[PDB]
This record gives C-alpha cells, sequence and structure tokens, in this order.
C-alpha cells in the first residue's frame, strides 16, 4: 500500500495543497499527512481487486476529483475506496465518482467530517447481500453527508452509534435500504431521495432526530420504518408507490404488505405535514406510540390507510387539525369546519373506495347518508381506536407534491 | 386444530419454558398453555423447600449463597436424534452454571458451576449418538487468572471458552479457547460439529465498538478432534480445576486443528441446526439476512480441502429487519423472528438456496405481525429430526398494552401459531412473567413420569446415608438423635398427623428435621413449615427430606402442614419446644 | 359466558389469586385465567430484585432473614362497602407477617 | 379449568374499572424515598448524575441508566467494599424495563421506568466482574453490559 508521497505530487504552494495529474494510476494508497490532493477532471486509481484503494490516517485531507473502480470485495477485512480512520478528523471527501464492489466511503469514529457531492456507485454482478454498503459511518460525530449520490450498494447509506450527523440531499437509488440507521441520536436528514429501494428510510432504535423535508419514491416493503423513534421532529416526508414483495409467480397471503408509515414503539415524536400516497397501507401502529403528536398529514390513494391495533384511545388531532383522509366520505357543512364526523376507519371501505372510486358518489345519496348516520350511532365494526376529531377537506402538503 | 382444551381435555405437548430471570422453569400444558408445574431450578423457593432443604443445598453445593439465576435455554436429552425425556439440560447466565432436572421427577438432580468463565449464555445438547456432552458459551470476556493482576481486555490472556460438561456424570469434560466473546450455541445431526456465534469480535468494552467490525464470525468446533486431544493429553488446566482446556484460538493467521472461523454479518445472535441436519441456519441481528452453513460441507473445510472460510456459506437469504432465532417445521421450511420488522417470516430452505445460486425465487412465504418485538420462536419438536410443525411458539419481549395494566413492569407475551396448515395464524396470548427467553416442546407420549418417588433414588441419598450413619430406618423409624449441638428429629408422615409431636432442644442448636412421606396413594403430598424461623419443605409420597436450621428463639413454637394433606390438614401441627441456656 | 380472550382483546376481572407456599401474590386475568404478573411478596425473587435491594429489604425489616413465606387470604381495601383500588393486603403463616401492596405499581 | 401451583389458598375479585395503575413510576413515590434521601445525604442528584462516591470500605456508586446503556460503565473498588449500586431509570417510555445483574455476584434488580433501586454487595472475589442487563429492553441488548474492576488486596 504505497502512499501518496508516491506517483506524481505536482504541488501547489501552501504545502497543504497537492494536485495530481491524469492517468491510470493502478494500486491502492494511503494518506498520512495533512493533504488537498485535488486532482484534474479524470483521473483513474485502478485498485486492480484488492482493498483499501484509500486509507486516510490524518487529519485535515480533502479528496476531490478522483474516480475509484474496483477497489475490493471482501467484506470481512472492511475494504472500502476511502477508509479514513479515527484520528483522521476533519477530512473531506468531495465530488469523487466511485465504482466497486464493496464500501464507498467509511467514516470509523472519526468526527467532523464532510463526504459532500459523491456519486457512488456499485456493480449488479455481485448478490445484494454482499454488495458492500455505501457512505458507512460509525460512531462519527460532527459529520456532514450532502448531496450524495449513491447507487447499487446495499443499505444505502448507513449510520451506527453515531450523534453530530447532518443528512441532505443524497439521491440513493437501487439499494437495499435507503438509510439504514441503527442507533444514532439528535441527527438530521433533511431532503433525501430514495429510489426504487427493499426499504426507503429505516429510523431504527434512536432519540431526538429531525427527518424533515425528506422524500421516498417507488420504494418496496417500506416506506418509513421507525422502531423506538423518540422526542423527534418528522415532518416533510412523502411516500408514494411502496410496493409489495411480488416478484415471480407467487402471493404472499396476508404477509409482505407495503407501508407508508411504520411507526413502532415510538412514544414522542412531532409528525406534522406528511404525504403518504399510492402505498398498500399506511401509519401502521403497534406496539406503544401515546402521547405522539399527528396532524396536517395527507393519505391519498391508500388501499388501507391505517393498522391501529392498540387497545387505548389516541386522537391524531392536535389543536382542531387532523390529516386529508381521501377515504373520509363527506360532511364540511361550515365552509371552514374541517369535518363535522370523525374519521373512524373501516378497512373494508378502504378497500373500497380505492379499487372502486366511484363508490364515494355511491355512497353520498341521502340513504346511504342515514345509514351510515345510523352506523357511527350505533357502533357496527368494532372501533379501531384511531379517530381524528376534526380531518382535513383541503388536501394539504401542495407545495411538496412535486418539486 | 383444537385451540381449546376445555375441562376434561387433556393437553397435548409438554412446554418447557424457562423461567427467565426468575431462574424456575416452568412446565406448561400445549396448547391450553396453562402452568402445569413450576420447577424451582436456582431461585429459593419456599413452595418445595429448594435452597433451603438439605438435599437441595447439597446439589447446588456452594452456590447455596446466591439467591438468584438466570436461566435462558432448556434443553432436553436426546437419543438418536429424538427426545427421550431422560434429563433436561439448563443454563444459568447470571452465575454461570448448569442444572440437570430429572424429568420423571420434575426435579433438578444436578447443578455444576463453571469454572474460570463468566455468564453462560448459550446451550445446547449433542444430538448423536446420543446426549453425551451439553455445550455452553461463556458470553462474558474475562482475564485469565482473573486474580486482580491485569484488568485489561486486550491482552493475549483475555479471552472465552466453549464449555462442554459430561451429560451423565455431570464434570466438566472440555473447555475450548476461542477468539471474541460466543452468544449462542448449537450442535449438528453427525455429532461432530458443533457451531455457535461470535459477536463481540471487534473485542470492545465500550458501547458502539462492539459493531465495529462488519462481519462477526460463527465458530465451529470439530468435537472428535478435541476428543483426540483429550485422549492424547495435550490439554493445559487454569486455576484449581484439572478440566482440560484446549487451544481454538488464532495464531498468526493459523487456524487451530479444533476451531474454524467463518464470518457471518453481523453481530449474529441465533444459530440452530435443520432438521434434517444439512444447514446449519445463523441470525444476524443487525443485518437483515441469515447465514445458511452446509454441514455436510465441514469436514472438507476443517481437512484443509476447501478454500475460503465463507466458501461453506450455501445460502445468505434475506428476511428482514433483526433476525433473531429460526425454528424448524421439518417440513422444509423455517421460521425466523424479525425483531425490528417486529413480525416472523416464513422461508423454505432449498428455495433460499436456489435464490443464493441466482435463480430468481420468492423464498419468502409469509409475514406474520407477532406483537411485539418477538426474541426466539420455538415449533414442536424443532431439535429431533422428527419436526412435526403442529405449533409454534413466539416469545415478544413486550407485551404493551396487550393486556391489563398491571403496573410500571409487564409481563412477556408468548402467542401460539398455528402452522399445521400452510397458513400462520395466531391462537393464543399468553402473559409470562420474568421473560422466557427460549422455550421446548415434547409430545405427551415422550415423557415418561414418575408418580411417587422410588426409595433408592439418588436425588435424597446423601440423607438415607446419613440415616444409616445414625442407624435409622427412614421407612418405620421416629426418633430424636441428640449429638453435641446438633439434634437430628427422623419422623415418617401420614396424613393426618405428624410422627412427632414434639421434641424438646436447647437454645441455639443446629435441629435437622427428616421427614419420609410413607403414603402410597397418587398427590397426597405433605408440608413442613416452622413458624418464625424460615423453615418451609414439601415431602412428596416415598420422598424423606431434611432440613437444618439455629433454633435460636427460646420458648414454645409451633410448626404447621403448609399443603392441604387432608380435610383436618388445619389439625396436623407440631409443638418444638426450646428450652433457654 | 363467552370465555375465548382472543389475540388483542382485554380480560374483564382481576383476579388476585395468593401463592400458597410461594408467597407470592398471583395477578391473573378472569376469565382468560392468564398469569398477568407475579407480585412478590414474601419470598426472594430473582426477577424483580425483591429481597435482594435495600429497598426491598428496608420494607422488610428485620424479617429479611427469612427466605420463606406462605400466603393464604387476599383481600383488598374497600370504602364504604366498596373497592378503591388502593391498597391489597395479604397474610403470611410462615412468619406471622401481614404486607400491603398498592395496586397502582 | 385452570392449574395453579403451590395451592393458591384463596382469591379475590375486581373489575378492570376499579382498579388503576401506573404506567410508569412517578419521583416522589414514597416506595424508594429512603433511597432518595440518602442521594440528599451525599447531595446527588438521581435524575442526571453518574457518579462513584468512597467513603473508607464503604462505596456507593450512584448512576443512571438508559437503554441501551448504563450511565457509568466502570467503577474501580478494592476488595472487601460493600459496594451500593444505585442505579435510576432515566427512561419514560412504558414497558421499557432495565435490570442489574452483576456476575456470579447473586445480585439482580428489576427497574422499572422511573426508578430508583439499589443493592449492597460485597466485592469478595477480586478481579474483572462484568455485570449485564437482566430485562431485555432495546434492539442493542448485548452492549448493555458495564465492567466492575475489582481491585486486589
Amino acid at each position: 500500500a504505497p502512499q501518496s508521497i508516491t506517483t506524481l505530487p505536482l504541488q501547489p504552494d501552501g504545502e497543504n495543497r497537492w494536485r495530481l495529474p491524469a492517468g491510470e494510476y493502478q494500486g491502492q494508497f494511503t494518506i498520512e499527512q495533512p493533504m488537498q490532493l485535488r486532482c484534474e477532471p479524470g483521473a483513474v486509481i485502478q485498485s486492480q481487486g484488492q482493498g483499501s484503494s484509500l486509507l486516510i490516517s490524518a487529519p485535515d485531507v480533502l479528496v476531490e476529483g478522483c474516480t475509484l473502480y474496483e477497489w475490493g470485495s471482501d467484506l470481512t477485512a472492511m475494504d472500502s475506496a476511502v477508509f479514513i480512520l479515527p484520528a483522521a478528523e476533519r477530512a473531506q471527501i468531495s465530488n469523487n465518482r466511485m465504482r466497486g464492489p464493496g464500501f464507498g466511503v467509511f467514516v470509523d469514529g472519526t468526527r467532523d467530517v464532510q463526504v459532500i457531492g459523491n456519486e457512488i456507485d456499485g456493480d449488479a454482478g455481485v448478490r445484494s447481500q454482499d454488495r458492500g454498503n455505501g457512505i458507512h459511518l460509525f460512531a462519527v460525530s460532527g459529520a456532514r453527508v450532502l448531496h450524495n449520490h449513491v447507487r447499487n450498494a446495499r443499505d444505502g447509506i448507513y449510520i451506527d452509534t453515531s450523534n453530530g450527523n447532518h443528512l441532505e440531499g443524497n439521491v440513493i437509488e437501487d439499494v437495499r435500504y435507503g438509510v439504514h440507521y441503527m442507533f444514532a441520536n439528535e441527527n438530521s436528514l433533511i431532503d433525501n431521495v430514495t429510489r426504487r429501494t427493499r426499504t426507503g428510510y429505516a429510523l431504527m432504535q434512536s432519540r431526538k432526530l429531525t427527518v424533515t423535508g425528506n422524500r421516498s419514491e417507488q420504494d418496496q416493503n417500506y416506506g418509513i420504518l421507525m422502531n423506538y423513534i423518540t422526542y423527534s421532529t418528522i415532518t416533510g416526508n412523502f411516500v408514494s408507490d411502496v410496493q409489495r414483495g411480488d416478484t415471480g409467480g407467487d402471493s404472499m397471503i396476508s404477509g409482505g404488505e407495503g407501508k407508508a408509515l411504520f411507526i413502532y414503539n415510538s412514544l414522542f415524536n412531532t409528525i406534522e405535514n406528511n404525504h403518504f400516497e399510492k402505498s398498500s397501507l399506511g401509519i401502521h401502529l403497534t406496539a406503544g406510540s401515546e402521547d405522539n403528536r399527528i396532524s396536517g398529514n395527507a393519505f391519498v390513494g391508500n388501499q388501507q390507510q391505517v393498522k391501529y391495533v392498540a387497545s387505548r384511545t389516541q386522537e391524531w388531532s392536535v389543536d382542531g387539525r387532523g390529516n386529508y383522509w381521501s377515504d373520509y366520505l363527506g360532511w364540511d357543512r361550515n365552509n371552514d369546519g374541517l369535518g363535522d364526523i370523525a374519521y373512524e376507519p373501516n378497512d373494508n371501505v378502504d378497500r373500497l373506495l380505492w379499487l372502486y372510486p366511484q363508490v364515494r358518489l355511491l355512497m353520498n345519496s341521502p340513504s346511504i347518508e342515514v345509514l351510515r348516520w345510523v352506523q357511527r350511532a350505533f357502533p357496527v365494526i368494532k372501533s379501531p381506536g384511531v379517530q381524528d376529531s376534526h380531518p382535513l377537506m383541503k388536501l394539504p402538503t401542495e407545495k411538496l407534491l412535486t418539486e | 386444530q383444537k385451540i381449546h382444551v376445555g375441562p376434561g381435555e387433556l393437553d397435548d405437548y409438554y412446554g418447557f419454558w424457562s423461567g427467565g430471570h426468575q431462574g424456575e422453569v416452568r412446565v406448561l400444558g400445549v396448547p391450553s398453555m396453562r402452568e402445569l408445574m413450576r420447577i424451582p431450578v436456582f431461585n429459593v423457593d419456599s413452595a418445595t423447600g429448594w435452597g433451603l432443604t438439605n438435599e437441595s443445598r447439597h446439589i447446588m453445593g456452594d452456590s447455596a449463597k446466591f439467591l438468584n439465576g438466570d436461566c435462558h435455554h432448556p434443553h432436553i436429552s436426546m437419543t438418536d436424534g429424538k427426545y427421550d425425556g431422560k434429563y433436561l439440560f439448563i443454563n444459568d447466565k447470571a452465575n454461570s452454571r448448569v442444572a440437570r432436572i430429572r424429568l420423571d421427577i420434575m426435579k433438578c438432580d444436578k447443578m455444576i458451576t463453571v469454572p474460570n468463565v463468566q455468564a453462560i449464555h448459550g446451550l445446547r445438547l449433542q444430538k448423536v449418538p446420543h446426549t453425551k456432552y451439553v455445550f455452553a458459551n461463556a458470553e462474558f470476556i474475562i482475564p485469565h487468572p482473573n486474580d486482580g493482576k491485569v484488568f485489561d481486555l486486550q491482552d493475549e490472556n483475555s479471552y472465552t471458552m466453549y464449555n462442554a460438561i459430561d451429560a451423565e456424570t455431570m464434570e466438566m469434560a472440555f473447555q475450548v479457547i476461542v477468539d471474541g466473546n460466543l452468544d449462542n450455541t448449537d450442535a449438528d445431526y453427525t455429532g461432530r460439529f458443533a457451531a455457535a456465534t461470535c459477536y463481540n469480535s471487534e473485542k470492545a468494552f465500550d458501547l458502539g465498538g462492539m459493531m465495529r467490525n462488519e462481519r462477526d464470525w460463527v465458530v465451529v468446533f470439530d468435537i472428535h478432534a478435541v476428543e483426540a486431544a483429550v485422549k492424547a493429553g495435550d490439554f493445559i488446566t487454569l486455576g484449581d480445576s484439572k478440566t482440560p482446556v484446549l487451544d481454538g484460538r488464532k495464531k498468526d493467521g493459523k487456524d487451530s486443528k479444533f476451531t474454524r472461523y467463518v464470518p457471518v454479518p453481523k453481530n449474529p445472535h441465533g444459530c440452530n441446526t435443520s432438521s434434517d441436519g444439512k444447514y446449519f441456519i445463523a441470525a444476524g441481528k443487525l443485518s437483515p439476512t441469515c447465514s445458511m452453513i452446509a454441514i455436510d460441507k465441514l469436514p472438507d473445510l476443517f481437512a484443509g480441502k476447501l478454500a475460503d472460510p465463507r466458501d461453506v456459506i450455501v445460502g445468505e437469504p434475506e428476511l428482514g429487519l433483526g433476525p433473531l432465532h429460526t425454528t424448524f417445521d421439518g417440513r422444509g421450511n423455517a421460521y425466523t423472528t424479525l425483531f425490528i420488522d417486529s413480525q416472523v417470516v416464513k422461508w423454505n430452505m432449498e428455495e433460499a438456496v436456489r435464490a443464493y445460486k441466482g435463480e430468481k425465487v420468492n423464498y419468502i412465504k409469509q409475514k406474520l405481525d407477532v406483537h411485539y418485538q418477538p426474541g426466539h420462536l420455538h415449533a414442536s419438536l424443532c431439535e429431533t429430526n422428527e419436526a412435526d410443525g403442529k405449533w409454534l411458539v413466539a416469545l415478544s419481549k413486550f407485551s404493551k398494552d396487550r393486556f391489563l395494566p398491571v403496573g410500571p413492569l409487564h409481563p412477556e407475551n408468548d402467542q401460539l401459531i398455528d402452522i399445521s396448515g400452510d397458513e400462520m395464524k395466531l391462537v393464543h396470548d399468553g402473559p409470562t412473567f420474568a421473560e422466557p427467553h427460549d422455550c421446548i416442546m415434547a409430545r405427551r407420549d415422550q415423557i415418561k413420569t414418575k408418580k411417587i418417588w422410588d426409595r433408592n433414588d439418588p436425588f435424597f441419598a446423601p440423607t438415607v446415608e446419613m440415616a444409616k450413619k445414625d442407624g435409622i430406618n427412614l421407612d418405620t423409624d421416629n426418633k430424636v438423635i441428640r449429638d453435641g449441638n446438633k439434634v437430628r428429629v427422623y419422623m415418617t408422615s401420614m396424613a393426618p398427623a405428624f410422627g412427632v409431636q414434639e421434641f424438646t432442644v436447647k437454645q441455639g442448636d443446629e435441629v435437622t428435621v427428616t421427614i419420609t412421606n410413607i403414603d402410597q396413594i397418587e398427590d397426597v403430598s405433605h408440608g413442613f413449615v416452622v413458624v418464625n424461623h424460615g423453615v418451609s419443605m414439601e415431602i412428596s409420597p416415598q420422598q424423606t427430606s431434611s432440613i437444618t436450621f439455629v433454633a435460636d428463639k427460646p420458648g414454645l413454637h409451633w410448626y404447621y402442614c403448609s399443603w392441604f394433606c387432608h380435610a383436618l390438614h388445619m389439625e396436623m401441627v407440631g409443638r418444638m419446644m426450646v428450652e433457654p441456656a
């Protein structure tokens, strides 16, 4: 593993500057001095296949423009394209292109690191299990991951046991999980984009994070999976078309149903102003999530909008603001009274109002109307507990529909 | 099926849930799922006198000083890969103990404190040719020797060992030094390769460090090589225990003759053997994947005729978030709990392998929303090569609101899932206290039982030997023996009276009451409780048991029977007179 | 009349069986009759740490030496001949004791 | 029909409405008012402090515990000291209970949310003794471990 003191330095003045001319630099490389390696538009570091293309082991290193190919395959030795050691604080990895069967950027407990504007690609030859993560973060703090494209590398970007992170603008495509995210307290995710994944946002076992402004496109099996996520400010998200596990001649009877929001055990959040659309289910609520504040959301075109299971009563309407509730059947007689009927969810009517969209007309007839008036007075179908006292007739989240 | 065992109808399976952190063992009737019996193992049970009766303390040894236990995995001894109902082995992580319960008396007979290790978590039984060795895992790394000299955990002498105890004699057979720490263990159906998951490969004491490495290995032990080494005598020893200790630690990249390391991501928790015995399946708590090792490929791996350690992985199914345990239904399928996803996902081993080779197949048959946070899950007769797949029990660790509010502490939820057909469906939700962490199920025709004790049982043999020493025929003698300050009262008991209804002792005497229940009737069980002296026992038919206690309170004291012997139990009583010094 | 309490439902009655020789008070759910909780009272428990912690030993007082107990009759405290769900008093025959159980915790 | 072990001699019944409970503890609760008073004796706020005090042969370890990490993950004591582990739950999520189990010292407690529990035990055996969490409370329950460093005499 020769160092960057080898090859062609062409040093600019200031000594915190080492340019890099074009060419086929073949092998691995280790950074052991404070450097700012800024290279020309096209230079290629071709690691034949043995891993550890760049081992940054010194503080204050800034790598810009580099292109990396086929760095490694062995996950056991966590071979990556960039492997920032814990003592390489304040490192910056900007505007690099990386295509290899393994980790793209790996920060191992090094604080105040900046991974900006990197397009990471992975080969499709290897199976999804052995592709290797992208932008893996361990015990990191103060870091900022902005506008990094990662494609075809399992688990999108991964955060573990980290507190000081600020995430923005990531365009994650064709990965197993959009953001795999475990035991990461007091973080922040903004304006992320996950497409064609198998879990758009895995918000696991964490605390006091902000997931404002994110955006999940045609994902699969999950849109926003939240486990034990407390004291958070979930806002601004957009989840669309979370397809199920349907490949080949099979049917996962009573399973595999996609979910826009899988909210689990998360007692305290501030979920508001989110758009969940064209899903196979929304706001799946299990365990205990009392004291959570849900308002101003939008659920359109869902096969079943909610699957509340707890035996307690919880109103998702803080300060007279509910959710758009496409299934909501009629009734906005005061001009702005948000609604008179509380949206008591029925799973069966949700299925009808999605497959047959004209049934709303059929259920606005005065006869069916008085029947419903008698079915909201003498309960028929035991109350799935959720009930929005003040549902919404106008459709909010219009700003974030298409952006 | 039959979701209800009503009055008159009998239950179909014995289910040996553990007592979890309480320490006991709970015998339930599947599918009725009600408490048939509570076998005290580690806790001091006032009911049967466990921990207070002399025979129980003798079984404990020097562990009697300890009032707590933490039992995780119960298992039943296997003959020819099938349950025989002879012994039941359970572990104790809190105090690093292994206990043996005779299943024909439903009481623990043996109890060994494994030396020079801490936190015995993993525990499983050899399946072929019989339960000859029982394998245990020490979850926490300690220095050796642990004399307080060096507290560093990264030293060469900081390690854990794969304990292996002889099943019959309950004397430790061998110990194998391994890198990292072992969480769960399992054995194959060849009797040769036993494997255990290693999750702290990182070797970090701190919080986050244990997840540094992307892949943490599943060690595999060649038991035949270990036996050959033990016979050859090239085994080291530690401390005051002559237990053979072997070395499976790596040495500058040279794999040991005893152990082979197979990388698995990430932090694996579970490890099981296929019903046919073909695939080791190891969970991955933090990876969304399960490793699938061809057991038939292990011989070549140890021989040194095989390439990279992972080549032995013949499948890596992707199931979901937080796979923890894998229970088999003998029909070619597997059932795994998705912890973070909070589900139980069906899949097909062979379809998973075919997918791993490239062919597109959806090996994921079904997902069932268990409620909530499942841990281990167990299908009936899964550990046998005779799995029937008629029931599943999944043990969710939080109940949240699924039951009545019982205060700040909540019971865990064991859920019964009919799996006889092709569709998994919940049947019964049961609250359980003290967090059972695993269970085992056996058929009603597999566990033979004894209604009445046999007078030559080794359980209470020390008491009978002490009786021969004093020339007392326990069967038909009621007498008081006074030697020094030690008073020993030998009585028979038959409802509704006690054989000795009085005996005067001097203050401070170590009184030792021995009671024999000669009644030959079934279920007529007596008790013996001394008021204000902390003395309680149960005396089952044909069983003789003794307790010792200091009579430090002068005056008249009354002792009653506790179990209800006959209509006039409130009448069976006695006066233990203590005279001041 | 109906006896099956299916998954996701709740029982209608609390039943505070005593533990007899166990020394505990067993909260069970009528009509499902399933062990909702096992309050430790007189035994030395290993799950809740009862009998080991300083608070429990201080509650016991000088009777903590006794590892055994025998509890026969539990009865909930009532106001004006009606339960108010405040305290449950349980007896101990082995050691001649009377214990109290706050029904909130 | 039901099987009940160890002869429940009697039973009492109440309605669901009659019995009201507490999802999580309070911190004014009398149940552990003595221990809180002990904290006043040392000027220790159990809610946020994580400290070890050591006077003579009595070592006290006040700490907070929230899933999945103990507030104090290492305390060094010399052999023969009565160590009084006082551990408080700063977790406000219902049903998330932790445990304190010291390996091979016969020390186990449960800790409900917002509960304070203190156990005194003697560090007879010198060396490194892992203590883990008993009640499963978090995904990474594996790392809810701490190491007690007992100095040889």
